[PDB]
């Protein structure tokens, strides 16, 4: 069991690329 | 209550821990930023980020819809390069829209002893399979995924009411595992069977 500072890219509506801010 | 209308947003797909995201109560998964100080963030352009490196160790207020509760709030979040880490928030995101995210979740039923699910650490009645590494965008499309991966692993992106947090787990569908079925859960969907609001 993974549980930290996970990206959840799990999303079929998301349209953008993975930006991190 | 969003000034500017529309549903495109800032999808949080990831708040590191201690970050100042994390701080401001950002939510992995759940969480889109509609606006900042009043700009609405409805196109999928350099603004947040500018936005961001002109408040460096300000406070900003941020306008937040979610998934989760299906209602927008303000957060107060101070961008920052003094927290440890990466990033003056420590998040990351995708431009996205809100507009039926809170529909792709599958909740955990009761989980057999043994089985397959109980393994993979699934919690009876508060855990929400959120997603997985490849797209699902209808009630059908988990067991498929369950039917593609027959003995293989599987990992599943998993919310959990109690805890209230998220969590990767590793299942392991097994039609030869005793009882019904590869997984030895039951799952809901629908909603009736969505995270409660
Ligand atoms: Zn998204």
């Amino acid at each position: 069991t993974r549980y930290e500072n996970i990206t959840f890219n799990c999303c079929n509506h998301c349209q953008g690329e993975l930006i991190a801010l | 209550e969003i000034p500017g209308g529309g549903t495109e947003g800032y999808h949080v797909l990831r708040v590191q821990e201690n970050s100042p995201g994390h701080r401001a109560g950002l939510e992995p998964f759940f969480d889109f930023i509609v606006s900042i100080n009043g700009s609405r963030l409805n196109k999928d352009n350099d603004t947040l980020k500018d936005l961001l490196k002109a408040n460096v160790e300000k406070p900003v207020k941020m306008l937040i819809y979610s998934s989760k509760t299906l209602e927008l709030r303000e957060a107060s979040v101070t961008p920052s390069n003094l927290w440890g880490g990466q990033g003056l928030l420590g998040v990351s995101i995708r431009f996205c829209s809100f507009d039926g995210a809170n529909e792709n979740v599958w909740h955990v039923l009761e989980v057999e002893s043994n089985s397959p699910a109980a393994l993979a650490g699934l919690r009876p009645h508060s855990d929400y399979i959120i997603g997985a590494d490849t797209v699902m965008n209808e009630s059908e499309d988990l067991f498929s995924l369950i039917e593609t991966h027959e003995a293989k692993p599987l990992k599943l992106y998993v919310y959990n009411t109690d805890t209230d947090n998220c969590r990767e787990v590793i299942i392991t569908p097994n039609s030869a595992w005793g009882g019904e079925g590869s997984l030895g859960c039951g799952i809901g969907y629908g909603y009736l069977h969505r995270i409660p609001t």
